[PDB]
């Protein structure tokens, strides 16, 4: 069943810029033309 | 002092029949904590008294299983399911709720 | 290509864990005390 | 002791800012967020 | 039967009407304590995420099913968060599931090294070490099997009798709702000053059709003052605005 | 608090590697009532057909980042979609934007909180007390004094540990007024 | 009433094996733990093995551990014990018994407190060439 | 393990008289919940053992009403109100508070 994967190439991890990303709606309330923090 | 009147003074009751002895007190024998201290003792001729029933109705250890008590307040009854030859003797009610300790006059049971 | 995620602690069946995966029919969420394969995969 | 204020030109011209540290003696780390000369 | 406290169960309740008067002639409860809502207002609300926990504990442990508690259950079997919304219900079950020789199907965890977190389910069956001695099996000396069974006998004292505990936790008025109290809908009136109650959210104002569109998961709109400006009607999924009357 | 919360969003794109620069916000896809102490995770990658060596990896990219407790100012448009945001601790300009509740800052100087040094280590100091307090004598005593003539004794030079009683006796009352029970183990007492 | 009927009596050579079993009726087999006990002729009685009502968790006396195997089959309400590598010390009258404690699917052996309520008729096995 | 010493090894006691059997344990047989697990069993010759008294003093069902138990801690006593011909046999004390389960050596009662 389980297979141990072998003969893989060794590479380092790479990194990137997250930019203005990684947000979500904190709740289920509708707001419009307002600011909220 | 507690004054106890026993009834009958003597009980000439037929062997093998139910029987009872009444103990009527001048004052309640029920303590405010709900613990009674009425004790039924049997003194056979030639023997030192031995307790039969404690706290009105509780059967003591090592005694015949033919006896139980009953009652409340100022009037209590010992009930005898069957009269047996060993029952001849004098029964006493001791009132342990107040000092000085008192006894009734005794009921002499005969067959 | 990314079919799902395994969340937990030791992931060796000693304790419970979360398996949230697309099994090529539907998406199944389990809390099973699974002993996981060292190199989990779904083949096509 | 803190003591930080930011000198900001209007955002409709440039996004460059400068930061003043009121209690930092940069001539005599230094309780400075970042430097950059 | 109720699940052992060390391995307590939880299920979701949805799409039903809550009515607590049905239990008045069913069982006598020793504990019915609500923290999120006063008991007298339970019938006026509608809830969005309702779960019922099911486990059996000892009577002396009833005081531990509360926020901010310590003890063998509060620390090693089942704990509530300080920010708890819900009601804890418990009653005496001595006459329901005790056994003369002891009901040994009800277990609790006695030994653990870490404390539990709210709603944590610790179901490990491994032997825990009290001392520094490593163990593999052994099951004694400085290491023990962490679970014990209760001596629930019909003749034990009150503090040792089993109690059935149901804990109802929920989210109140912050999402589309699925469980409501014993209320009936009526016709909705627009463009008049109306005293309204929308899914448990009350107030006074004038209802109008809204020009706003809510996201599929958003139920309420709120103003800059953090007051309701619009509601998605719970009976027909229309978006309505609400304005003060004068 | 026992709930595993998953947020998600899907976006069309035409790129070779790095994620695009822009802004969006995820929806509350699902709240799962799990109650599991999650500390580690593993991904599941699809396998393409050509042993354990003749495996085809296909073609994909995957990104991982970590969350922090940070305050964000969100800007809603007229239709309630979040179109921008200010990271209130990204930099002095963003800090100022957050402070004024604005995405435009006028020419001038704005004071914005303080530069604070955080502790790097926890230093705990107690007297080197090795004796356990006499809980046995207190709770396993043969006899207790009459309430009319109650006894009192001083306890000193010992370590207090109340978990030892959990498997000793069941208590009907354990009520603390000076200190909450959960903090008893963090204190040291003088009399 | 509750009835346990022992079988598998007889004699087996040293080093061999024998299987004992108890039939049961008049009882809910799967709801209670059951044990095997024995007494050598002229000796008192000792415990040999036990299983909870579910047929899962097991216990063996240390003096017989490894050598003895205890099992249950709930579908036939039958308890089994197979004793291998038989020794002269294993000659005894064996009995099955039912514990007073209620012990089902979530019950573990060694957590039960109280004694046996029901004892069987008994059967004897010996070890002899 | 729990070690139980029974006394006397045998009891050649006159028919019709009170009698008692002692069971002295190496360790307390009282569980921390207040529930004892000492069990008195009677094995008559030719019969499989049957329990007589459970939890130190409680009388079991379907047994003679002439027997009761007593005691606490490490020393317990079975009390026999009257010796009867049916009493001949060996009495055992089982200690159910800890595992492995143990028995005493047994007391053989004779008339
Ligand atoms: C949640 O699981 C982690 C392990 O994944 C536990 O952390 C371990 O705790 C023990 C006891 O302090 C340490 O010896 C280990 O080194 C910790 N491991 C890791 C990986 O950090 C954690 O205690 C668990 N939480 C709860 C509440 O039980
Ligand atoms: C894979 O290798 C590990 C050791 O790194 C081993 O424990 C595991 O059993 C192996 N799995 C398979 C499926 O061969
Ligand atoms: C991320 O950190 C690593 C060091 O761990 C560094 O080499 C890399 O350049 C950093 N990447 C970015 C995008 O900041
Ligand atoms: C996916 O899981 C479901 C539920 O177990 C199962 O019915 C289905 O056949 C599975 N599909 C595949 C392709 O493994
Ligand atoms: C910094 O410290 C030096 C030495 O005390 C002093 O002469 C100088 O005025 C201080 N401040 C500045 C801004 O140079
Ligand atoms: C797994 O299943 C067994 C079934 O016997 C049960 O006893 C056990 O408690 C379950 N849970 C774990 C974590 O093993
Ligand atoms: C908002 O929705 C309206 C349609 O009602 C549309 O005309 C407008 O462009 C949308 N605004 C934004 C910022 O997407
Ligand atoms: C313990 O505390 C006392 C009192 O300050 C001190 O004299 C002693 O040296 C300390 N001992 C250790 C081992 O820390
Ligand atoms: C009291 O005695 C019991 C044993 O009977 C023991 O388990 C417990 O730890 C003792 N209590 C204390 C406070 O030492």
């Amino acid at each position: 069943q389980c297979v141990n994967l072998t003969t893989r190439t060794q590479l380092p991890p790479a990194y990137t810029n997250s930019f203005t990303r990684g947000v979500y709606y904190p709740d289920k309330v509708f707001r419009s033309s307002v600011l909220h923090s | 002092d507690i004054v106890m009147t026993q009834s009958p003074l003597s009980l000439p009751v037929t062997l093998g029949q139910p029987a009872s002895i009444s103990c009527r007190s001048s004052q309640s024998l029920v303590y405010s904590d709900g613990n009674t201290f009425l004790n039924w003792f049997q003194q056979r001729p030639g023997q030192s008294p031995r307790r039969l029933i404690y706290q009105v109705s509780n059967r003591d250890s090592g005694v015949p299983d033919r006896f139980s008590g009953s009652g409340s307040g100022t009037d209590f009854t010992l009930k005898i399911s069957r009269v047996e030859a060993e029952d001849v003797g004098v029964y006493y009610c001791m009132q342990g709720t107040h000092w000085p300790r008192t006894f009734g006059q005794g009921t002499k049971l005969e067959i | 290509i990314i079919r799902g995620w395994i969340f937990g602690t030791t992931l060796d069946s000693k304790t419970q864990s979360l398996l949230i995966v697309n099994n090529a029919t539907n998406v199944v969420i389990k809390v099973c005390e699974f002993q996981f394969c060292n190199d989990p995969f779904l083949g096509v | 002791f803190g003591g930080v204020s930011v000198i900001t030109p209007g955002t409709n011209t440039s996004n460059q800012v400068a930061v003043l540290y009121q209690d930092v003696n940069c001539t005599e780390t230094w309780r400075v967020y970042s430097t950059g000369s | 039967r109720f699940a052992s406290v060390y391995a307590w169960n939880r299920k979701r309740i949805s799409n039903c009407v809550a009515d607590y008067s049905v239990l008045y002639n069913s069982a006598s409860f020793s504990t019915f304590k609500c923290y999120g809502v006063s008991p007298t207002k339970l019938n006026d609300l509608c809830f969005t995420n309702v779960y019922a926990d099911s486990f059996v504990i000892r009577g002396d442990e009833v005081r531990q099913i509360a926020p901010g508690q310590t003890g063998k259950i509060a620390d090693y079997n089942y704990k509530l968060p300080d920010d708890f919304t819900g009601c804890v219900i418990a009653w005496n079950s001595n006459n329901l599931d005790s056994k003369v020789g002891g009901n040994y199907n009800y277990l609790y965890r006695l030994f653990r090294k870490s404390n539990l977190k709210p709603f944590e389910r610790d179901i490990s069956t491994e032997i825990y070490q009290a001392g520094s001695t490593p163990c593999n099996g052994v099951e004694g000396f400085n290491c023990y099997f962490p679970l014990q069974s209760y001596g629930f006998q019909p003749t034990n004292g009150v503090g040792y009798q089993p109690y059935r505990v149901v804990v109802l936790s929920f989210e109140l008025l912050h999402a589309p709702a699925t469980v409501c109290g014993p209320k009936k809908s009526t016709n909705l009136v627009k463009n008049k000053c109306v005293n309204f109650n929308f899914n448990g959210l009350t107030g006074t104002g004038v209802l109008t059709e809204s020009n706003k569109k809510f996201l599929p998961f958003q139920q309420f709109g709120r103003d800059i003052a953090d007051t309701t400006d619009a509601v998605r009607d719970p009976q027909t999924l229309e978006i309505l605005d609400i304005t003060p009357c004068s | 608090d026992g709930y595993f919360k998953i947020y998600s969003k899907h976006t069309p794109i035409n790129l070779v590697r790095d994620l695009p620069q822009g802004f969006s916000a995820l929806e509350p896809l699902v709240d799962l009532p799990i109650g599991i102490n999650i500390t580690r995770f593993q991904t599941l990658l699809a396998l393409h057909r050509s042993s354990s060596s003749g495996w085809t990896a296909g073609a994909a990219a995957y990104y991982v980042g970590y969350l922090q407790p940070r305050t964000f100012l969100l800007k809603y448009n007229e239709n309630g979609t979040i179109t921008d945001a200010v990271d209130c601790a990204l930099d002095p300009l963003s800090e100022t934007k957050c402070t004024l509740k604005s995405f435009t800052v006028e020419k001038g100087i704005y004071q914005t909180s303080n530069f604070r040094v955080q502790p790097t280590e926890s230093i705990v100091r107690f007297p080197n007390i090795t004796n356990l307090c006499p809980f046995g004598e207190v709770f396993n005593a043969t006899r207790f004094a009459s309430v009319y003539a109650w006894n009192r004794k001083r306890i000193s030079n010992c370590v207090a540990d109340y978990s030892v009683l959990y498997n000793s006796a069941s208590f009907s009352t354990f009520k603390c007024y000076g200190v909450s029970p959960t903090k008893l183990n963090d204190l040291c007492f003088t009399n | 009433q509750v009835q346990l009927l022992e079988s598998g009596g007889g004699l087996v050579q040293p080093g061999g094996s024998l299987r004992l079993s108890c039939a049961a009726s008049g009882f809910t087999f799967s709801s209670y733990a059951m044990s095997w006990v024995r007494q050598a002729p002229g000796k008192g009685l000792e415990w040999a093995s036990a299983i909870s009502g579910s047929g899962g968790s097991t216990y063996y006396a240390d003096s017989v551990e490894g050598r003895f195997t205890i099992s249950r089959d709930n579908s036939k309400n039958t308890l089994y014990l197979q004793m291998n590598s038989l020794r002269a010390e294993d000659t005894a009258v064996y009995y099955c018994a039912k514990d007073t404690g209620y012990c089902g699917d979530d019950c573990y052996i060694k957590l039960i407190r109280g004694g046996p309520d029901y004892w069987g008729q008994g059967t004897l096995v010996t070890v002899s060439s």
